[PDB]
RNA sequence: GAGACCGAUAGCGCACAAGUAGAGUGAUCGAAAGAUGAAAAGCACUUUGAAAAGAGGGUUAAAUAGCACGUGAAAUUGUUGAAAGGGAAGCGCUUGUGACCAGACUUGCGCCCGGCGGAUCAUCCGGUGUUCUCACCGGUGCACUCCGCCGGGCUCAGGCCAG
RNA sequence: CGGGACCGAGGACCGCGCUCUGCAAGGAUGCUGGCGUAAUGGUCACCAGCGACCCGUCUUGAAACACGGACCAAGGAGUCAA
RNA sequence: CCCACCCAUACCCCGCCCUCAGGGUAGAAACGAUGCCCUGAGGAGUAGGCGGCCGUGGAGGUCAGUGACGAAGCCUAGGGC
């Protein structure tokens, strides 16, 4: 991997395959997605692939530790400063984009996902459009969320 | 008497750990050793070689040591030796050294029957 | 002063005359260690209060030392001979252990090694024999 | 045979390390830590009157 | 002294010994194998035949680039030799172990080679000159042979395969 | 496989003192004990410096405890986890309460004659169990032969 | 006279008829090699062999110590037993077969009855020691109270593989 | 609402909760059968399916070449002083 | 162009080992505190660097150590850690 994808990557904290994160769409982030479409698949997800996401792989960072999100005391004890004080609310946050959206999702650990059940395309590092997986995939990235996790 | 309940014993491997090219040749001792060559088809890690000892082997810490009754062998050579484990009747078994008499070992048995302690070669010298 | 039980513990839990340090375990061979193993719990010389139950012709005989007599060896301990039910011997060493702050820590030990002992001097049951199994060792 | 055999200490180290063992021999547990049998000698440490 | 075969009573055996014999272990190998198991006056003629030619001993193992024969033939192979020294000496201690039997009582006419077996002794030293002022090795290979000859001569089932046998008993 | 550009860093500060001595093993019990149970960083700070090695222990001399009992610190407390050495070039000893490892016979003498106080480390941490009213000093680190040639 | 030295391929080349045997014209070069057993008690006598020796039978505590001699490894060999083998064997993972084995288990504890043997049951008094309120010892129990033993019954916990 | 596989870490209570006499709520219990021994398990030998170059050493970037290795026992090579 | 299926030491879940990191543990009923308990992350490796353990000959102390009712050594398709 080249020197400037292996940084971006770093700063996108996708560090292993199948790691998932939550971005607020701006130039300043798309621009760096847009330099690592080689590498990742990205598009919108829906309230379920959140909620989901959160429920069954939600995991916090709490002193430098990756806690599993069992009970809303944690969520109320590392976001309670910014109104989240519970899994709801942090639902909410991240599929809205509110003003926290910064500290919700840096305090959400990366996500780390399954392979997809069904596979990828039979030529997976393609571009979406030309019949691979790579790029914006825009909504389709429900099916593929749903698929990994 | 019966051992202290314990999770099972598991050995990750029973197999040892041969040295290699020991089966070819009478003067290695199939005792391990680590090779040190750099074009070593073993240290290198090829597939279909003999396996290298490591940490991930490790036993269970709550079962180490454990003989598959679930006593640990403490070693003893005379009375006052088997007398020591009067209060782990349920986690140490006594082993009586190689080198200890018939005589005493009649003793030892004979306290260590009256102390419930297991015995391992309770047999010998009979 | 220049010496504490916690400054004979330092000198001596690496090495001492009561040692048997094995593969399995370490232990001691103290008369006033309880459970017979080496740390500062039960090491009994090192501890300034200590308890230690020894056999005796029937039932057990329980020595404690003396603070006031730490210097003088040979009226050191408190010695007493208990020849009795073995409840009773359990309630004297339990009152002797924990009710004027004696080693309350060292209660449960103390009981158990009184039941241990007066368990070992009964009689033994006869084992069951030997049997041969397979073919070689049953011809 | 121009090995170095013989050590050189400082005279207060072994200053030192004689009253600390001094010290240590008038410790009734470390009597017994070191092995010997003094559970039947009236008063560590023992003296004897030099009439005797 | 002992001998290999440790399991033979002596009561009803006669054994002989040969240590140190200056004769070919290899040959002296074949010839023992060839008599092994034998009547003992079966094998008395057949060395004596051995000796006049008229029978032959078969190399098996020790028989590299040797000769080929018709005798051969009675046991199945083509390289067979006619170890007359080897012959010798095994006439001899069959000879002084039928005096031991004949010491001890037993029947000289049932008796069979229960055991012979030949080992390598310690070995000859000489020398031989070579070329260029060399010298080698000129070793001979003796053999120890001992022999002695001998007088010729439903538990823990189930509750279900009970019930089966029970019934089938009972049918 | 986890790309880790960075590496996790093992600690680069002593855990626990080299030395073998079992009273310096009794005052890290100790204040390895104060150092859990208060607030104080001063109890840290020393149980730091009870860690610490000799060339990272220089020794305080009389003098240099002189100067910095001036201006206001005339009744604080005097604390050096390091040798207190005795001055010859300080010839009026002020009246001082220090606490320290060890002194120099010279160093205690003069400070017992000028009628201050010399305590260890574990009557400072029986009569200021906080670390309150204190003056916490350091010898010269750089005061060496090695540093010099360095 | 000694040693935190070496223990017969070591330690001097040499623990032995060692600066010997042996080599070289010569100057010189220069080894290998210790141990039966406490005591030879080192095998009488019989028998088979020309003999060496073998077998019986003694001697010894032991000949599985026979002047090849304490112990007696490996390479290599013989016999016996088991097995494999259509131009290599050897090794790793996992079954299977055959052979051979180590464990584990055998019953413990607690109640309810019945039958025995005894009173180191509770309280009180005195003495003694201690941790200064806890113990031990001596008198007191007079058997619905304690401690052992044996017959029955019940509960719980107990080994291996499974549904 | 079914059908199947693999797994049962912990070891008094505490907590978050719920459908609240209790519970699927901070990690498996309940019931039953056969056997109680080579039956499970283990070691060795061999067959079978798949896998698997002969070790140092040297060279340069690496292979190849080259060099050493019939076998076994005992020695046998970063020491001491300033 | 489409549907289904195969499997890497890759990815996901669980167990166990080690390393590292972050916490708790005394008017001590109290601990091989050089221990124990709780939580998280990580795991290839030549040159090279560092730590811990195993083994051999000898020395001081100690185990009131073993032993002619058999020490050391040796052999072993016999077992345990």
């Amino acid at each position: 991997i080249p020197p400037k994808p292996r940084k971006i990557l770093q700063l996108l904290r996708l560090r292993q395959i199948n790691n998932g994160v939550f971005v607020k769409v701006t130039k300043a982030t798309a621009e760096m997605i847009k330099i690592v479409e080689p590498w990742v698949a990205y598009g919108y997800p829906n309230l379920k692939s959140v909620r989901e996401l959160i429920y069954k792989r939600g995991y916090g960072k709490v002193n430098g530790q990756r806690i599993p999100l069992t009970d809303n005391a944690i969520i109320e004890e590392n976001l309670g400063k910014y109104g989240i004080i519970c899994i709801e609310d942090l639902i909410h946050e991240i599929f809205t984009v509110g003003p926290n959206f910064k500290q919700a999702a840096n305090f959400l650990w990366p996500f780390k996902l399954s392979n997809p059940n069904g596979g990828f395309r039979p030529r997976k590092f393609k571009h979406f459009i030309e019949g691979g997986d790579l790029g914006n995939r825009e909504e389709h990235i429900n099916a593929l969320i749903r698929a990994m996790n | 008497v019966a051992a202290k309940k314990h999770v099972p014993i598991v050995k990750k491997r029973t197999k040892r750990f041969m040295r290699h090219q020991s089966d070819r040749f009478k003067c290695l001792d199939s005792a391990w050793r680590k090779p040190k060559g750099i074009d070593n088809r073993v240290r290198r890690r090829f597939k279909g070689n003999l396996a290298m000892p490591s940490i991930g082997y490790g036993s269970n810490k709550k079962t180490k040591h454990m003989m598959p009754s679930g006593h640990k062998a403490f070693l003893v050579h005379n009375v006052k030796d088997v007398e020591l484990l009067l209060m782990h009747n349920r986690t140490y078994a006594a082993e009586i050294a190689h080198n200890v008499s018939s005589r005493k070992r009649i003793d030892i048995i004979t306290r260590a029957k009256q102390l419930g302690v297991k015995v391992t070669n309770a047999k010998a010298k009979v | 002063s220049n010496v504490s039980a916690d400054l004979i513990w330092e000198v001596s839990r690496n090495y001492n005359s009561f040692l048997v340090k094995q593969r399995t375990g370490t232990f001691s061979r103290d008369a006033l260690n309880l459970t017979n193993q080496h740390s500062r719990k039960h090491a009994g010389f090192v501890n300034d209060k200590a308890l230690g139950i020894v056999p005796a012709e029937k039932g057990v005989k329980v020595i404690a030392k003396k603070v006031k007599a730490a210097n003088k060896p040979a009226s050191s301990l408190y010695t007493v001979t208990y020849k009795s039910t073995a409840r009773k011997a359990y309630k004297a060493i339990a009152s002797q252990a924990a009710k004027h702050g004696y080693r309350a820590d060292l209660r449960q030990a103390a009981v158990a090694r009184a039941s241990a002992i007066l368990r070992s001097q009964r009689p033994v049951k006869p084992e069951p024999p030997k049997k041969l199994r397979g073919a070689a060792a049953r011809r | 045979i121009w090995r170095k055999w013989h050590v050189k200490i400082n005279q207060g180290q072994k200053r030192f390390a004689t009253a600390s063992a001094l010290a240590a021999s008038a410790v009734a547990p470390l009597l017994m830590a070191r092995g010997h049998q003094v559970s039947t000698v009236p008063e560590v440490p023992l003296v004897v009157d030099s009439a005797a | 002294v002992r001998y290999a075969a440790t399991e033979i009573a002596p009561t009803k055996s006669a054994r002989a010994r040969g240590s140190y014999l200056r004769v070919s272990f290899k040959n002296t190998r074949e010839t023992a194998q060839a008599i092994n198991g034998w009547k003992l006056q079966r094998a008395l003629t057949f060395l004596q035949n051995v000796i006049d030619k008229k029978e032959a001993v078969p190399m098996r193992r020790y028989a590299g680039s040797t000769g080929r024969t018709a005798q051969g033939k009675q046991w199945g192979v083509s390289r067979a030799r006619w170890p007359v020294k080897s012959a010798q000496f095994l006439i001899g201690l069959l000879k002084n172990a039928e005096a031991n039997a004949d010491a001890k009582g037993l029947d000289t006419g049932n008796l069979i080679i229960k055991h012979i077996q030949v080992n390598q002794a310690p070995k000859q030293r000489r020398r031989t000159y070579r070329a260029h002022g060399r010298i080698n090795p000129y070793m001979s290979n003796p053999c120890h042979i001992e022999l002695i000859l001998t007088e010729a001569e439903e538990s823990h089932l189930s509750s279900r395969q009970r019930g089966v046998r029970i019934r089938r008993a009972l049918t | 496989g986890i790309d880790l550009r960075w590496k996790h860093v093992r600690s680069s500060h002593r855990k626990a003192p080299k030395s073998d001595n079992v009273y310096l093993k009794l005052l890290v019990k100790l204040y390895r004990f104060l150092a859990r149970r208060t607030e104080a960083p001063f109890n840290k700070v020393v149980l730091r410096r009870l860690f610490m090695s000799r060339i990272n222990r220089p020794p305080v001399s009389l003098s240099r405890i002189a100067r910095n009992l001036k201006n206001g610190n005339e009744k604080k407390t005097v604390v050096v986890v390091a040798t207190v050495t005795d001055d010859n070039r300080l010839l009026q000893v002020p009246k001082m309460e220090v606490a320290a490892l060890r002194f120099t016979a010279k160093a205690r003498a003069r400070i017992e004659a000028a009628g201050g106080r010399t305590l260890t480390l574990d009557q400072l941490a029986l009569e200021k169990p906080t670390g309150a009213n204190t003056l916490l000093l350091r010898g010269p680190k750089n005061a060496r032969e090695a540093v010099k040639h360095f």
